[PDB]
């Protein structure tokens, strides 16, 4: 390959031998873009005219008061479709068309990739498929529609568990018979390299715009940036940029659902083994017999059963660090940031919210300069939370 | 020295191998230990068993349902292999290979796998999700323990890979017919791979994915192939006849004989 | 008073004796503030940093494909909020703080307005009370729940016909009784002065911006700017600076809904007549006796049964021009954007939309530099389209 | 010169007016026209009468239901018109006020709207929403036609407005006793404005909002003011006996004489 496969231990390309050209094919186009000034030009021009880019940070007054602490959040949320997702189907889709396929394969959870990817198809005139789990289906109605509406095909995967574990299976058995004229837009920082490195690389502008944007404003770089980590694709987005700067804390935000004593939580990088699966070595939610388990979590879209190689990585060299936040503690985060600064979060994002919040109430007095990353709007979630 | 010796005995014979694929434990325990030794009295002359896995990502839908069948039944891979070990203790020559995933190979440490593969008499492992790129350290461990790593050979390898696989592989070189997953749905000329394989001293070529019928089993062994793999086709007689085992097993043993009879 | 409170005929201060004293304070510290360079830096920032100021600007490419017309999107779906309303409401809140005033007082039709003054009273600490007719209510419920999580105190009105209209009356009621304490955040470029002035002014930044960005990417002037007119809020703000600008054509797209010729529609500028209600003189939905009527639109946000009289004046004088859109012509236009552009246009927006599809369509060999504003995101409408 | 006679047989009598308000037409127009012949033989001076209207934004829930009453039984400003011209027929002298809103008046041309007020009988007219900074053409198109134009003085009213109210308006004038809108609900000292006003000729003043009880029209009249209106306290009698036109008649009876009484 042109490019390491791993990150230390993690990651890999565990997949059949028949999709190893395709891989291989994927890397070279990604190599090739990445030097081509053209592809540069055009990425540029999408991510600003069409989605909104650079995103707002803005300064969270209301909800430190009374402490020491300086909270800011990446305004991801206000990026077209609501979510970070959108930069990098973007991307994904460029390097489809640069390599002269016409289709796009994608899988989704909670529904947000598969938005993503159909709005990006629609737009760059690609024929998209999207394989959802038919339990994922039933509870996502309005996200179906918004795919359909955007003219992407919907296919509900009815095998195992009928959830993202099914629909990320369904996805790979459909690319090992149609790679030839089909790309496959994995939804996160995970998967078989190249998938870990080029979504990194299509996320990057998160923490690249949140350094220049917080040298402006404070002229300094943040004590911490704090990410939630689903499958890891936001949270790299914003790391990567800051990994060289030693003083910089990384901190990565995984479910705890009902808690992690009860086994109910979505946290395989801190609380899981480590396997092979989906096309890569990592950490994992698993029976001791092997067999893949799912995540759960209050927030539909953190419930991708592993992590990205990277944040392995990162936390089993001492560079980032991995916590949980349970469904009780994303909620108050939710309640309050609605409350104090008049913005509703992703549920996914208030995961990371309320992390920043423990670090602020449980040492008030230490001055701390804070960056979340708002990886998503929550009207999404309105119901959710009512009920 | 398993395949080694079959090979030389149908070579003596001038035939072809034919080789059945079933999940262990589709529908049931008993009726898959029953199952096994009729697809064995009708003619296989080595066998391919599957153990259940929860993400069989390789396989379409008919097999993809025999995983779920044995999972209904509660079949775990610590039962697998005291089904393997009663095969073996009531079939001592016939070749036996297990269709593996990776994580349940690397799940209790990938040494461990291959020595308890030895204990109980198997003779070659493919794990499916495991390019020849990522195949060192199950090839090392098989080796390790008198277990025949197999590599798969798909219909477009270029040079480098049939040199890896010939290399690299033993027991049979998996020549996979079709791009895509296991199915007997889809059909889809390999004289090329076969005779570089044979150039390379490859291990003898099965080939595998679509094969369902006795013409199809037949045109492999005139390709140049030394068998034919078949599965879905041997699956779907156990879906058909779930709610009697009795048809079952009559309608298994006429298909494997016309099967085994086109080799020849 | 300081500024002129008509627009030729139209206009005017039409409220109790009792409310005057409360519209010449607004009016002076209107008049202050826009002078304040202190203030003006205020709104900026809150503008850029939380509100996601500027917004893009999007050519359609697929949209256009085969005709003469090149169409531009101004993105105000992208601002925070999802809609327009956002600026006006800010400012508004800036303007009570510098009265000294601690209380919101707010009407909604759809939600989107009361939505908006909830945000920005949550930002900038104000106590916020919302009315809203009980048959928008139950008729709305994820916006009513939006408003309570972000700490409004929703209020129903059970007058009249219990919809805008009748919340509009409550409002008012209230503010006879507690100006003293409270300001009154208007929802649209529409009511007594100085409202439509103050409106206006503070949603002028979507056309100042519209002309730098079509100056940047065209280096010319459009040939036409296009906004669906409810109350006519983001129509006047797009309209604006461009008014001395002769060459630059303005259009402004009331509802049809089932048809001019039905009555059931909510086009009062060009199908009602003159009357003096909601504190002006201006076209109305009414009967022969003068009563005052509903408007109907599929599309909720363009209930107001009235419009802003700086309308009606552009109109009498003929600098725009003002035409309808069926429920049909604008679920058609919501349609194609989803499949074309990839974009979810709010059915309020979807009105200007189908008018410029009409105008490409109609005349496909005109070359045409056409904007259109979309004022919205359509998340919110999918279940309407849907059934 | 109704309202011009009635005050000065008033100050003969060195007696305050007792004004109560109903909307026409509430609970019906017989009804309606019944319970206005009741209110002038227990006592009323004068009278102020609410045409209905959709969107009445000066009013409290009492009044908004009277308006809503008189909708269900589908009274048009046209059946007032004609309802004002038989209370005429039948009461010569008693002075006549309608409370209306701008719409009403300005939708079929103002000048036509003070022109049927005249045909009728109409002696004033109070438009809500309508200040006296856009007072002009309804102030003109009254005075054109012999009907007296009534302005509000409200309880913080500058000199300038005190001055304004004194020089356009006529009949007389209204004095609000508190912010907000109608309802005998809240209650809520007026010496300074009533002495500026007689200080600048301005019409005599009639006290209105929250008047409900005797001592309320007592304490107006000690305090200067020519009179008091009472709405509120004279429409919740008619709601409270809907079921019963006879009890009605009788309740309001008792409570119009006792508000009279207090004005002597
Ligand atoms: O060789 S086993 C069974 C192959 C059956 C092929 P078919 O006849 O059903 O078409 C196997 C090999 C590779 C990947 C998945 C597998 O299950
Ligand atoms: O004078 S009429 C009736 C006033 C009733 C006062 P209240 O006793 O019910 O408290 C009137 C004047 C101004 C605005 C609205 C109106 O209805
Ligand atoms: C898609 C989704 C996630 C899950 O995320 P990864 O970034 O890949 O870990 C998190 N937050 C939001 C808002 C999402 O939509
Ligand atoms: C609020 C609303 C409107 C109605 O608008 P005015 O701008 O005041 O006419 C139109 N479009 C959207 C998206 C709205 O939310
Ligand atoms: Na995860
Ligand atoms: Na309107």
């Amino acid at each position: 390959t042109l490019l390491n496969p791993y990150f230390g231990e993690f990651g890999g390309m565990y997949v059949p031998q028949i999709l190893m050209p395709a891989l291989n094919q994927l890397e070279e186009a990604f190599v090739r873009a990445q030097k081509d000034p053209e592809f540069q030009a055009q990425f540029a021009d999408l991510l600003k005219n069409y989605a909104g880019r650079p995103t707002a940070l803005t300064k969270c007054q209301n909800i430190t008061a009374g402490t020491r602490t300086t909270l800011y959040l990446k305004r991801e949320d206000l990026l077209h479709g609501g979510a970070h997702k959108t930069n990098q189907v973007l991307g994904q889709a460029l390097l489809a068309k640069r390599m002269g396929k016409s289709e796009i394969i994608a899988e989704t959870g909670a529904g947000q990739h598969g938005v993503a990817s159909a709005l990006a198809s629609a737009l760059l005139g690609l024929k998209c498929r999207i394989y959802m789990g038919a339990k994922d289906v039933e509870r996502q109605s309005p996200n179906v529609f918004r795919m359909r509406l955007m003219g992407a095909e919907v296919i509900p995967v009815h095998s195992g568990s009928a959830t993202l574990k099914d629909a990320c299976n369904e996805a790979l058995r459909d690319w090992s018979g149609s790679y030839e004229t089909a790309h496959y837009m994995l939804g996160t920082a995970a998967g078989p390299h190249p998938y870990p490195t080029i979504v990194r690389e299509f996320q990057r502008m998160i923490g690249e715009e949140t350094k220049a944007q917080i040298l402006d404003k404070e002229g300094r770089l943040p004590d911490a940036v704090i990410a939630c980590v689903g499958g890891g694709s936001n949270a790299i987005g914003m790391f990567a940029d800051f990994i060289n700067d030693t003083s910089v804390g990384l901190i990565g935000v995984e479910p705890g659902g009902h808690g992690i004593e009860t086994g109910e939580h979505g946290a395989p990088l801190k609380h899981g083994r480590v396997g092979i699966y989906f096309g890569m070595k990592a950490p994992m939610m698993q029976t001791a017999d092997g067999q893949i388990e799912e995540s759960y979590s209050i927030s539909a879209g953190l419930d991708f059963p592993s992590v990205g190689p990277q944040h392995a990585y990162l936390n089993s060299i001492g560079r980032a660090d991995y916590v949980s936040i349970t469904d009780d503690e994303a909620l108050e985060a939710f309640k309050t940031l609605c409350r104090h600064e008049g913005i509703i979060p992703a549920l996914e994002s208030s995961h990371a919210l309320a992390h920043a919040l423990k670090m602020m109430r449980e040492q008030p007095e230490k001055e701390q300069l804070l960056v979340v990353n708002l990886s998503g709007r929550g009207d999404k979630d309105i119901f959710t939370v009512h009920d | 020295e398993r395949y080694e010796n079959l090979f030389a005995q149908l070579n003596d014979r001038r035939e072809g191998a034919f080789v059945p694929f079933v999940t262990l434990g589709d529908p049931g325990i008993e009726q898959s230990l029953k199952i096994i030794d009729t697809l064995i009295d009708a003619g296989a002359d080595a066998l391919e068993l599957g153990v259940p896995f929860s993400d069989p990502l390789a396989d379409g839908p008919t097999i993809q349902n025999a995983n779920l069948r044995a999972f209904a039944a509660g079949v775990t891979p610590a039962q697998c292999f005291e089904m393997l070990a009663l095969i073996r203790e009531k079939h001592p020559t016939i070749p036996i290979g297990l269709l593996m995933y990776a994580n349940l190979v690397f799940n209790n440490g990938i040494d461990a796998f291959y020595a308890r593969c030895e204990q109980v008499g198997v003779d070659s492992v493919l794990v499916a999700d495991v390019p020849v790129e990522e195949s060192a350290p199950f090839r090392q461990a098989a080796l390790r323990h008198n277990i025949a790593p197999i590599f798969i050979c798909p219909p477009n390898a270029d040079d480098d890979l049939l040199r890896q696989v010939a290399s690299y592989g033993r027991g049979y070189t998996y020549l996979l017919s079709r791009s895509g997953v296991t199915g007997a749905e889809n059909r889809g000329p390999l004289h090329h791979l076969i005779e570089k394989l044979k150039e390379y001293h490859a291990a003898p070529a099965l080939q595998g994915f679509g094969i369902s019928s006795p013409e199809q089993v037949s045109a492999a062994v005139r390709a140049g192939a030394a068998g034919a793999i078949s599965g879905s086709a041997i699956v779907k007689i156990i879906e058909k006849n779930l709610a009697s085992p009795k048809q079952m097993l009559a309608e298994l043993r006429s298909f494997v004989s016309a099967m085994k009879a086109a080799s020849r």
